[PDB]
């Protein structure tokens, strides 16, 4: 969720 | 050197969805710590710096299903009143502690707002293109907190 690359 | 556990790994990167670009930038992430979506994660492991390739991402691999609970009915007096309350806008509630959590609007009807607090991307397969730009190994300070100094985007 908060994971990049968070587009 | 190549992309590996406890490596401090620089890409850029670009993000279609259904063939439209979303977005694109450069970031860089400690590999192994659950920092990045682990679809990308998969697909970087052992690349060389330089490398550069495609890489579809299924959406269980990425931000994960949809999930239909992220789904809510608020009250429309919850939004500020000269609010542009409207599909597609963006807010933030915030829990007890003041946590932000984004959410977008679904619909309006009635005193009613259909909002979803799912990632924009989730349910969404992913197609990146990738650069390996830089790789080296992380800083004891950097393994201590579980990612990079500085952690984030470069450029978004
Ligand atoms: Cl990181
Ligand atoms: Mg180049
Ligand atoms: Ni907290």
């Amino acid at each position: 969720a908060k994971a990049l690359p968070f587009a | 050197m190549k992309v590996g556990q406890d490596k401090v790994v620089t890409i850029r990167y670009t993000l279609q969805v259904e063939g439209e670009v979303l977005d694109q930038g450069e970031l860089s992430y400690l590999h192994g710590h659950r920092n990045l979506i682990p679809g990308l994660e998969e697909a970087l492991e052992g690349r060389e710096e330089g490398e550069a390739f495609q890489a579809h991402v299924p959406a269980e691999k990425a931000y994960g299903p949809h999930d239909p609970e992220g789904v809510q009915v608020v009250p429309l007096s919850a939004f500020p009143e000269d609010a542009e309350v409207v599909p597609g806008a963006q807010f933030y509630a915030q829990d007890m502690e003041g946590n932000p959590m984004p959410l977008t609007v679904v619909a309006v009807e009635g005193e009613e707002v259909t909002v979803d607090f799912n990632h924009p991307l989730a349910g969404k397969d992913l197609d990146f293109q990738v650069e390996v730009v830089k790789v080296r190994e992380a800083t004891p300070e950097e393994l201590l907190h579980g990612h990079a100094h500085p952690s984030g985007h470069h450029h978004h």
